[PDB]
């Protein structure tokens, strides 16, 4: 119901307290009586602010319920980690199972653990393994340079170093996405369509960004995963989720997506003269890297989002941000996609 | 009664008003219970409880410094100088026994953390006074 | 109501006759322990027999 | 298992709680074993009639768990539907076999004494409730010690007291009696209340405290 | 339950006859008529918490949920009867599609 | 089963006798870590280790 | 020895309508603007995670309180400072207890009432009334405590 | 609990199967690197 | 006091909870080298324990 | 008594238990084969063969001084 | 969320104390703790109600809206009407809780009176509203069986009920209330395979329906009834389905035929002596039941015949051949295999 | 399928005018057998290299010649099967499939296994698996007045 | 329920049986992360356990 | 698919003794207990007449090679 | 009982003494730094470092066989 604050219920309990045949009684301040008065009227505001609390929770918790439509998991972060060792390696050498990673520094404690076997061959002074971060939440994205450790490690290893950030952990599905996944699932429910089409597609969790193609008696579904690959048991997988959602009568085909390469060679301008160094820029190489990955298809080379996704890092740090020739907005074709590109940072 | 409290005793002498010397409420004892028990022998129709704890000997003969075997404890292309880093090996250095055992119980008594309401080991002992 | 009892023990044994041995009996204990590596048992014998000997 | 309780003039829910099971906080789940709307205990019939099975009134029965019962999430559901139920389910159901009643008692401690009967219509008659346990205790006592094909030392010995009707055969009737009704672990315990001789005719009664 | 019936058992219920000014009785007639109008309010909640009554903030809540957001000066009830009519489209269907003109219309 | 009705005497407590916080099972004592493959892989819980630091439990298992 | 702060707090915390009850006065404390100062000019130590959602994490900087009423802004600021001095001196380093007093706390949480009044009006932003209304009795108990405080130490 | 052996289910604790790989930086070993 | 505190470490996430941890552990190293609101002060640490969670200071709350 | 009825060995009392099974000083053996690959013996005790596990001749064997 | 009554007390308690000096006494029994306990006790009762509200919302507020209706285990109730063998002249009263027994010995169903009612001075008729004891849908009685009334009297006649008991109702599970729903939702699918065979199963005499799809047209033909499929059912059918298909694409129907297969097979077993009339009339009613059961469109591969036939019994077959059968036999999507003419014989 | 395999028989098995005195079926698919029965269907499940068993009731099925004889009949006991392995499947593992069953869905398996068992009964083939099936029909009965309560207890 | 399951796995193949075994050590490290049918839940898992053995959730059964 | 179905091939040939002959029939219902919703057609490339294996002799499998088309 | 409290290791009960201070048998160690003018080394354990007194190279180290 309506919120009623604090001043609203003292000055309606002094009026009644006043009307209620009751002259002798005062409301100064200091005294018992204004004081119970306040305390009540504060846990009636907390009682309705509580309830108003209660009421969001249960409208959530029902749209969760009604339907069959809930939000997914969150996904493990996983990364590359580059071994350097003394002397290349005179013999083969075999790398157990399960090899623990870790850091030193109190801020990213954070586990990691490999999921299949290497094999370290000889005459090799480097090896790559990929890594799962075990705990499930945004802390495994951490920065360069901090996987400084190696459990079960021979004499031979030098050093352990990741070369990138991952950037790929992330926590419980955000609110805005879950409720415009659920507008899609709300407007494709008229099948025979566009959006009935569209989420047909988008519904297998391991697509990411589809587009439709509506030419004369003939469909086409433009989809690819989260590497803009799409494998042939996927591709079937998300034909034979379509046909229940297809209209009936007309044909559908699918031909993933063709990749594009653009370089930005973006120039970044920073108040602070100290904390300039390498590091920042390899962090804001990998975000502008990865902000070009994880984009949906048929979409302009918008640079407004780009340079506020950058600026969104630090407002007070980093300054301003500028471009030389992709100052205007690249429009991509239905088939196009960008996601390759390199990097340059030309700090002013 | 939750294990590892602290329980302290006192006991009267003689009596108060006497004005005697014995009325000093001295401590008698202070320590870390581990261990309670309930007794009772239903034949002779009786019944107890029995607690029993150490005077503060709980905490150094429980923490054992244990050893860890496979780590390596790297770093790309830097290093410490002093040896004896990356490993869990510590040194302590003195010219005299109050100089070392000041750096040995220093080094390990403030992170022995314990639910009191109010604080640790360290403002319960003064490990001081050494010579 | 309190439950009665009347205990009746029997013994056997296997190489003088079992039942005779049995009765002549007076007490026993059985130490059995998990903890230590050796179960252990007494039998308290009457002396109305020359025990030692058979 | 349950206590029976009814709701008095103007009594909160809250005061149920506290007077029986001590601390007041427990009337939370107390609600949903009576399966009450927020207006748990209200005074008016009349506002009883809003929605009749909701709601309890000034009259009304309640049902009231043990201590151990009230956590249980199946008793709160059980308890919750069944209500007047109750009693006949935790007193048990039977097939009724008392078809000549006037008949019976002419003839007991004889054999082929019982036999089944119908009510309703089209279905062997049931006993259920306290009628249960009393016709139960009744066989019981009408069966000799011997004379079930499984679990013997069932019945009694009250075939085989016949005897001088002098006063200590009419203690050990009493005492067989009691023995026999103090079998069953539902009935807490038996206790006579009189015995009475008519010359060759024995006559007393028993008091039986069944438990609530 | 009410304030009343569950206070203090030794303290009174009712005006007093000797004297008009009864400041015990303000009080508790206060705090009496307090509660049960938040008691009022509570259960008028239950009519919010459900699409088929819920108005003003919870009807735009469910609209929102639902993707159909309020058109400027639309009232409760027609914002309510479009958000519910929006999950029966029924979308390629020659007749769907003339009522969609209809209402477009 | 056994109800109280049958109990003479009880003398049961708690106690901090053992008290471990890492434990392990190292494979047949020849393999040894400077001279060949994984030596060994324990396990401890992080809020255990607080007030029992580093307390380490050790068994060699002769089938490993 | 300062427990480094979070980016969050450390950015917030470098920089007509009347109630009836309680009204503000803009005044410092002697403590906090000492605590100011020392932010001002000495680089603390800062974290880099920001893992606890919760007080000016998405409540003071995601309201619109910061553009439509920048006074109102300036209120909460004051209230944080002295928030933040308090509980500055008697986790670590109490030296710096000398300084307050009786009437830093009393100003602070009339300005409190005040800032708390006014958010009523608004029906969307009671989640930032609520830590404030818990943490209006925190400083009442100070207040009613810190004169002992100080002559027992 | 009596039924079907389940016994006490509190002796499958929180702490029973959450758990974790050992190794140090976790007292005396992280001092060093705060680089 | 307490009440409130716990609720709130208890909706803290378990990194949270663990840079608190940190920060006691730090504390404790820096160490060296009946309850009533008026005219007492014993509930002290009941008042500041329910700050450092209304203000970030830290990650996390403070003892 | 009883309770005495443990393992036990020598002519004095002595407790055995898992201090007896750890061997004390250093003892003899003779070479019966020899890993050429990895030059790690396998050594004969007078009636046991030490080393000498289902590992042909690198993951376990006795070595060798250098 | 909800607070139990520990914290608001605790609150409204330090909250005294910091406005408050007056007040320093808080032992159990001052005016000013009880008075805190029951603002607290009617706060949390409160804060209870709006708990069971929100558990109601969530379990099915949000369904209210779309058209469904909700049962709440309502106990059986209907209008009963009582006649006098004179007019009254007294307020006669009729308690609550007064029992309605059944008149029937077949139904032991029972009812009581909620609420008391009290006769006019000279009204000769009066109808109460009566209250099953029983829920569920037990509680329904026909119409013409409560004629007693416990309490009885001289004035009393005879008791009717005109109208039968209709309001008896069951409660299901929140599964069984979601399905309907469910069921709801998904029949609004049009311009789809599924959609369009659940729109032609919906009319009666609709089953086994086969759908083909082409870019071109969209052909539908069913063996609905006795295995046959009438002009008026396509006429009918034909107007149904203009809601279901796609716009713009043409929808025909049509019938389903049949392709009656001839085949001679013969089967070598390797016990000879087991052989008789028995086991090739066995043989032959196994071959033409398989052959008759086969699907809409389902080409007669020899493969599946061979397998079949010879899954019999491992060991008495011991070969097997078709002397009037060259190759599997493809069939139109219209046409059905059925068995025509089977002969087999023994080697 | 999220935690241990399944046998091969079983796997190939599952994924694909009589009347009598007392019973009448309809074939509908419980809702937890229609998300069930789809991941069968996929080939995402992990499965035995060899099997054993022999005297389970699905290869005493798979020898007598019910499928050509009556494959109406084999298919209800298909039907029968696939729910009776799914409720299987949700106690021992994967509790959240749970609020998916009704205890209508369950009561009508019995109507669809009597109203088999009956035309079992004419052919005495068929008798080792009469005998199994009968087993199971008190089995449901006991699963139907639990699983409401069940349902509010989890 | 528990006396037919017993009495079916009497006739259980070796092989069957020590995969029953397999399979249930396979439930159990894994799981941290008066018969009456009406009026009570006792009796759950002794009839799943028959259901399980004669249609044959792997090769012997779960539980 | 393909490996297990020479594995089932491979079990079936080798079970054969010399007294049983190698039959394509046989072959093909050997091969077909697999669910006939899965496999559909069969066809041999190769093979198009029993073989009758000589008294002594004895059929098996040699080097088996399978394909989908 | 209350007098059992002392030092105690293992799952049998055994008095912890400073016999358990002396080392049973031979353990191995990797060379980190070796002073060449005395040629005696200094070896590391897994987390120890033994010989490597104030002395720099003559007065203590650990001696190599000849």
């Amino acid at each position: 119901m309506k919120t009623r604050k604090l001043t609203n219920i003292l000055s309606k309990l002094i009026d009644k307290t006043m009307a209620g045949t009751s002259k002798i009684t005062d409301f100064t301040p200091g005294s018992a009586s204004r004081s119970l008065l306040e305390a009540v009227s504060l846990e009636i505001e907390q009682f309705y602010i509580l309830t108003k609390e209660n009421i969001d929770w249960g409208i959530q918790e029902g749209i969760i319920e009604a339907f069959d439509f809930q939000k997914r998991q969150s996904k493990r972060a996983y990364g590359d980690v580059t071994i350097q060792f003394y002397q290349p390696l005179d013999m083969r050498m075999y790398i157990p199972a399960g090899t623990t990673f870790t850091s030193t520094r109190q801020e990213y404690p954070q586990q990691f653990e490999t999921l299949v076997d290497y094999y370290a061959e000889p005459d090799s002074t480097e090896i790559v393994v990929e890594v799962y971060c075990k705990e499930t939440g945004v802390a495994g994205n951490v920065p360069e340079g901090t996987i400084n450790t190696i459990a079960s490690g021979s004499s031979l290893i030098r050093s352990v170093n990741n070369e990138y950030s991952f950037n790929t952990g992330t926590k419980e599905e955000s609110q805005e996405d879950f409720k415009r996944r659920f507008h899609s699932f709300v407007e494709s429910r008229g099948r025979a369509t566009n959006k009935s089409v569209r989420y047909g597609a988008l519904q297998i969790p391991d697509v990411e960004g589809v587009y439709v193609y509506e030419e004369t008696g003939h469909i086409t579904v433009f989809a690819h995963d989260r590497n803009g690959n799409l494998s042939d048991t996927l591709k079937e997988d998300i034909i034979d989720a379509l046909q229940d959602y297809r209209p009936s009568g007309i044909m559908l085909d699918v031909t993933g997506v063709e990749k594009e390469e653009v370089n930005v060679s973006a120039t970044v301008t920073i108040s602070n003269k100290s904390r300039i160094g390498d590091t920042l820029q390899k962090h804001i190489e990998s975000v502008i890297r990865s902000y070009l990955n994880n984009l949906k298809t048929s979409d302009d080379l918008i640079i407004t989002d780009l340079i506020q996704a950058i600026m969104n890092i630090d407002d007070v740090l980093i300054y301003d941000v500028s471009f030389d020739n992709l100052d205007e907005n690249i429009i991509v074709p239905p088939q196009g996609i960008i996601r390759a590109g390199e990097i340059k940072v030309e700090l002013k | 009664v939750m294990a590892n409290d602290i329980i302290r005793i006192f006991i009267t002498p003689n009596d108060d008003p006497n004005d005697k010397e014995g009325k000093q409420e001295r401590l008698i004892q202070v320590g870390m219970v581990s261990q309670v028990s309930k007794v009772g022998s239903y034949g002779n129709d009786q019944t107890q409880f029995r607690i029993t704890g150490q005077s503060f000997v709980k905490p150094f003969m429980k923490f054992g410094l244990g050893v860890i075997q496979e780590v390596q404890a790297v770093l790309p292309e830097v290093g410490w100088l002093i040896d004896g880093d990356g490993d869990n090996e510590v040194k302590f250095t003195g010219s005299s026994a109050h100089e070392v055992m000041t750096g040995i119980i220093r080094r390990f008594i403030p992170y022995m953390k314990y639910n009191y309401t109010e604080n640790t080991i360290d403002n319960y002992l003064d490990y001081d006074d050494l010579s | 109501m309190r439950r009665i009892r009347r205990p009746k023990v029997r013994i056997e044994i296997v190489t003088y006759n079992g039942d005779e041995f049995g009765a002549k009996l007076l007490g026993f204990q059985t130490k059995n322990s998990m903890e230590d590596d050796s179960s252990v048992f007494q039998i308290n014998m009457a002396g109305d027999t020359y025990w030692d000997k058979l | 298992r349950f206590k029976k309780h009814v709701v008095q003039h103007e009594e909160t829910m809250q005061a149920i709680a506290q007077r029986y099971y001590g601390d007041v906080s427990y009337w939370i789940d107390l609600v949903e074993h009576n399966n009450l709307k927020y207006p748990y205990l209200v005074e008016t019939d009349e506002e009883k009639m809003k929605d009749p099975e909701r709601l309890a009134s000034t009259g009304d029965t309640l049902i009231i768990p043990i201590e151990s019962d009230l956590t249980d999430v199946s008793a709160k559901e059980i308890n919750s539907r069944d209500k007047d139920v109750l009693v006949e389910l935790a007193l048990g159901r039977d097939l009724n076999i008392t078809a000549d009643e006037k008949y019976f008692n002419e003839h007991g401690t004889s054999d082929n004494i019982l036999a089944f009967s119908t009510n309703g219509n089209g279905d062997l008659d049931t006993v259920k409730g306290i009628d249960n346990m009393k016709q139960q205790l009744q066989a019981r006592l009408l069966t000799p010690r011997g004379s079930l094909m499984l679990h013997p030392n069932y019945g009694s010995d009250l075939h085989n007291l016949f005897g001088l009707n002098i006063p200590e055969q009419a203690t050990l009737i009493e005492m067989e009696v009691l023995r026999t009704l103090t079998s069953d672990n539902r009935v807490k315990s038996a206790n006579l209340i009189d015995w009475k001789i008519q010359g060759n005719v024995y006559s007393g009664q028993f008091s039986v405290e069944i438990k609530s | 339950a009410n304030f009343l019936k569950n206070l203090h058992p030794l303290l009174r219920r009712d005006r007093n006859k000797k004297d008009n000014q009864d400041p015990n009785f303000a009080l508790i007639d206060a705090l009496n008529e307090e509660m049960n109008q938040v008691e009022k309010d509570a259960i008028e909640s239950k009519l919010q918490s459900s699409l088929k009554t819920s108005t003003s903030e919870y009807l735009d809540k469910f609209g929102d949920w639902f993707g159909v957001y309020r058109k400027t000066d639309e009232k409760d009830d027609v914002y309510r009867a479009r958000i519910i009519k929006y999950l029966l489209l029924k979308r390629g269907t020659n007749n769907a599609i003339i009522d969609a003109i209809k209402d477009y219309l | 089963k056994v109800p109280t009705e049958d109990f003479i005497e009880e003398d049961v407590g708690k106690s901090d006798v053992e008290t471990y916080s890492i434990f392990t099972a190292t494979p047949a004592g020849m393999l040894k870590e400077l001279n060949g493959d994984v030596f060994s892989k324990p396990q401890f819980h992080p809020e255990l280790t607080d007030r029992y630091g580093y307390t380490k439990f050790e068994v060699e298992n002769i089938y490993l | 020895n300062f427990i480094p702060q979070p980016q969050g707090l450390l950015r917030f915390l470098n920089t007509s309508f009347v109630s009836k009850f309680y009204t503000p006065q803009l005044q410092l404390s002697e403590l906090a603007k000492k605590v100011l100062t020392n932010i001002k000019t000495d680089d603390i130590p800062v974290l880099e995670r920001e893992f606890n959602d919760n007080t000016i994490i998405h409540k003071a900087n995601d309201t619109l309180l910061k553009v439509q009423a920048p006074r109102m802004y300036m209120i909460l600021q004051s209230i944080v400072l002295e928030a933040y001095a308090i509980v500055n001196c008697f986790v670590e380093n109490p030296s710096s207890l000398k300084y307050l007093t009786e009437e830093d706390v009393s100003i602070t949480r009339e300005n409190l009432n005040y800032v708390a009044d006014y958010l009523g009006n608004y029906d969307d932003y009671n989640s930032v009334v609520l830590d404030l209304r818990d943490l209006d009795l925190c400083f009442s108990a100070i207040e009613l405590q810190l004169p002992l405080i100080k002559k027992e130490a | 609990i009596l039924e079907d052996g389940k016994g006490s289910p509190h002796r499958f604790a929180g702490l029973w199967n959450q758990s974790s790989d050992f190794m140090g930086g976790l007292m005396g070993e992280d001092t060093s690197k705060e680089l | 006091a307490s009440q409130r505190v716990d609720e709130g470490i208890k909706e803290l996430d378990k990194n949270a909870r663990k840079t608190r941890d940190r920060n006691n552990q730090e504390i404790s190293r820096r160490e060296n080298t009946i309850y009533n609101p008026r005219q007492s002060t014993n509930g002290l640490k009941g008042n500041i324990d329910n700050m450092a969670l209304i203000i970030g200071y830290g990650d996390g709350g403070v003892s | 008594m009883v309770v005495r009825f443990q393992s036990s060995m020598g002519r004095s009392l002595k407790r055995v238990d898992s201090d007896d099974l750890n061997v004390k000083g250093l003892v003899l053996a003779t070479v019966s084969k020899i890993n050429y690959k990895y030059q790690s013996v396998e050594v004969k005790v007078n009636n046991l063969t030490l080393g000498s596990r289902i590992g042909d001749d690198g993951s376990l064997a006795v070595p060798y001084p250098k």
